[PDB]
């Protein structure tokens, strides 16, 4: 029957990296022959029979391509399995990287969509969007060439944690199709929600005694590990660990001072080592002077 | 769906035994379709498969001109190599070039090739990125510097991605009924005593196209690669190919052995055995 | 179709 | 200076049958440099009007050529291919064995 062909840790792999192909068949990582592109009736490598795995290390440009395996099946009429699923090894690092931005931005409300736009002044014919992780397939879009720029809009959503995380984009040209560019700078997409929004307020109060110092306090009865304070129109996030200071409240007190800018702030809670999901945002708070 | 076009250039110096010779042959997959030989009476690019014969006069004119210019170029290259390697003007030497394109089922360039040998050893090759070179020795490092300055890789990339792929697509249509129709092997097993106690089982594959084939012997379902004699695939002379694979078997054990064949013309891998 | 180049060592 | 001695296969285009017209092939491969002398023989004597392919070569740069002629196999007649090359002190002769 049909083996399962897999690339480990990733079919999208840098030149100079490492990737291992395995052909799981008859409940074992079996012996196998490999096939390229459409030519499933004639093996590559002069019919070399691989034992357990094929290790490409260091990965080279020559390793890129579209592979299928057949598993060894002795004492059967043909001696081999049916063709496996195809695996496309894409080797990265062969062109200058594209740029990658999130529109309207990288903080995405649960249930909403975000555009991840890849673009380049290199006329890439195709773009590939890849979420960081093991065994992840990239999504592909044709490049729209216009005004000396090639670009593609990847649509992500409705947003939830499975779609949050670090993304990179790659370009490819038609003359070397499985040879991808260097990866774009990484872009972190953070989902906000469904965890309940914290409160954001001036503490200990708006009227302050002589020995009292005003802070911007993010607080919740929920057991957040960290809080994130964001100014509207500001790309900088301030982060503080949540502390059990009073009552049953989890809070962080961000100092106000001559160095803090006025404007509109929101804060978010998050949990340790889950950096790509935050709570719903607090109601915005105007900070004066 | 996947196909290749390749040119093979050979240039040979032969002081006192002939003029420096330039030969070019072109192939689509395993089928030769053109030749040029500077030793011919009035050298021109000549057809070698019928499906190229209806290309118009401009095709033959321009490819002949490229080959005539190549004849002069490679005569000079042989002189340059003498200087690089400090060799005598009385000796005979060989320069070879192979280049061309592989296309996938989508008609897009899958791989390009452009590499050179001097006196039978690697000299310089274009890497698979189609933008950098691998030089084999210090002489080829000089050539690499000159070809970088001349932007040779960029020109080759343009040729490979354009002209090469476009004309390969045209040839495949011109000769579709031979180039794109796989002719499966006709297969059989023969038996020949080597002594009073052992015999050769020979598995034959005859009349197949293209030339790529796998032919192996198993004993009790186990591969016998280490004990199998495999001859080089050989041309039958009619644009098909032949191969055989042989194993030496003890008399009385012939039924343990099975021959295994894979070829683009066989929709499933094939198993066969000796039958008296 | 040949490449229209005359490359010298 | 790489020198590689020719590999030689002598064989018929179709399975041989005594008295039936066929083609006798001598495939010479794996050699370097390219200068080579190839003849087809009948009872040791050179056959005239043999044809051959145009010089080409393999991925490892070694050359190959096919020489061939129309012939009719018989019980009595012995066919062979004769090859001379710079690597050979005297010509190499390989007899046609219809089993190979
Ligand atoms: C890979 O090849 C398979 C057939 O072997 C084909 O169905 C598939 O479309 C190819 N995939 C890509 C991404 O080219
Ligand atoms: C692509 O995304 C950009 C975001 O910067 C947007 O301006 C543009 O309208 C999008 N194009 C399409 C076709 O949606
Ligand atoms: C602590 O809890 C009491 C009772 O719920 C409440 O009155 C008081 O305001 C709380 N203190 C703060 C600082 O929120």
């Amino acid at each position: 029957d049909k083996p399962f062909l897999s690339a480990w840790p990733s079919a999208v792999v840098p030149r100079g990296g490492h990737v291992t192909l395995r052909c799981h068949y008859r409940h074992r990582f079996n012996n196998f022959m490999l096939y390229k592109e459409d030519r499933i009736h004639i093996p590559i490598f002069h019919g070399r029979i691989f034992q357990e795995s094929f290790n490409m290390s260091p990965v080279t440009t020559a390793h890129a391509g579209n592979y299928t395996c057949r598993g060894s099946h002795p004492h059967s009429p043909t001696g081999w399995s049916a063709p496996s699923n195809p695996v496309v090894i894409m080797v990265t690092g062969n062109h200058r990287k594209p740029s990658l931005l999130a529109h309207p931005g990288p903080l995405v409300k649960s249930g909403e969509r975000v555009i991840l736009q890849c673009w380049s002044d290199i006329m890439f014919e195709h773009f590939f969007l890849h979420k960081e992780g093991i065994s992840k397939d990239p999504s592909r879009l044709v490049g729209q060439i216009h005004d000396g720029v090639s670009k593609a809009n990847f649509s992500i959503g409705p947003m939830m944690l499975a779609l949050a995380g670090t993304y990179r984009c790659y370009g490819s040209v038609t003359h070397t199709p499985y040879q991808l560019s260097a990866p774009s700078d990484p872009l972190d997409i953070v989902v906000t929600g469904p965890y309940e929004k914290p409160s954001l307020s001036a503490q200990p109060g708006p009227k302050v005694q002589a020995g009292e110092s005003v802070t911007l306090s993010c607080s919740s009865r929920s057991s957040y590990d960290m809080y994130h304070l964001s100014r509207e129109g500001g790309a900088h996030e301030r982060r503080l660990p949540a502390v059990r200071k009073v009552n049953r409240t989890f809070q962080a007190d961000f100092p106000l001072g001559p160095a803090t800018h006025g404007g509109t702030y929101r804060c978010f809670g998050s949990f340790r080592h889950s950096p790509y999901e935050w709570s719903d945002p607090s109601d915005p708070l105007l900070v004066s002077v | 769906g996947s196909h290749s076009m390749r040119y093979f250039y050979t240039s040979v110096s032969r002081p006192g035994r002939g003029e420096p010779r330039f030969i070019s042959v072109g192939y689509v997959d395993d089928t030769q379709f053109v030749r040029f030989d500077s030793d011919a009476a009035s050298p021109r690019e000549e057809p070698r498969a019928p499906w190229i014969e209806q290309e118009g006069p401009e095709y033959w004119d321009r490819n002949t001109q490229i080959c005539k210019t190549n004849t002069q170029t490679y005569r000079e290259n042989l002189r340059i190599a003498l200087r690089y390697y400090n060799q005598s003007e009385a000796g005979s030497h060989t320069l070879q070039r192979m280049y061309g394109c592989d296309v996938g089922p989508d008609g897009r360039l899958l791989r390009g090739h452009n590499q050179f040998a001097y006196d039978g050893k690697d000299y310089i090759a274009l890497n698979e990125d189609l933008s950098s070179w691998t030089a084999a020795d210090t002489a080829a490092q000089i050539t690499q510097r000159k070809w970088e300055a001349a932007r040779v890789a960029e020109q080759l990339r343009t040729y490979l991605e354009g002209t090469c792929v476009e004309w390969l697509r045209r040839y495949l249509e011109n000769g579709k009924e031979t180039l794109q129709r796989a002719d499966p092997p006709k297969t059989h097993v023969t038996h020949h005593p080597i002594s009073d106690h052992e015999a050769t089982l020979r598995c034959w594959a005859l009349g197949f196209y293209p030339a790529e084939i796998t032919l192996t012997w198993q004993r009790d379902g186990e591969d016998q690669t280490q004990d199998t004699e495999l001859v080089e695939t050989r041309p039958a002379g009619d644009r098909t190919f032949q191969k055989w694979a042989a194993v030496v078997v003890p008399s009385g054990e012939e039924q343990r052995y099975t021959c295994h064949v894979q070829h683009e013309g066989l929709p499933k891998p094939l198993t066969l055995r000796w039958e008296p | 179709y040949h490449e229209d180049i005359h490359t010298y060592l | 200076m790489i020198q590689r001695t020719p590999k030689i296969q002598v064989y018929s285009r179709h399975p041989a049958e005594n008295g039936k017209s066929n083609f006798l092939n001598c495939y010479v491969s794996g050699f370097h440099p390219s200068d080579i002398e190839v003849d087809l023989l009948k009872n040791g004597e050179r056959i005239e009007k043999v044809e051959h392919s145009d010089l080409s070569f393999s991925k490892d740069w070694s050359f190959y050529l096919l020489y061939y002629t129309e012939f009719t196999p018989t019980e009595k007649d012995e066919y062979a291919c004769r090859v001379n090359h710079v690597t050979l002190s005297q010509p190499k002769i390989v007899k046609w064995d219809r089993d190979m």
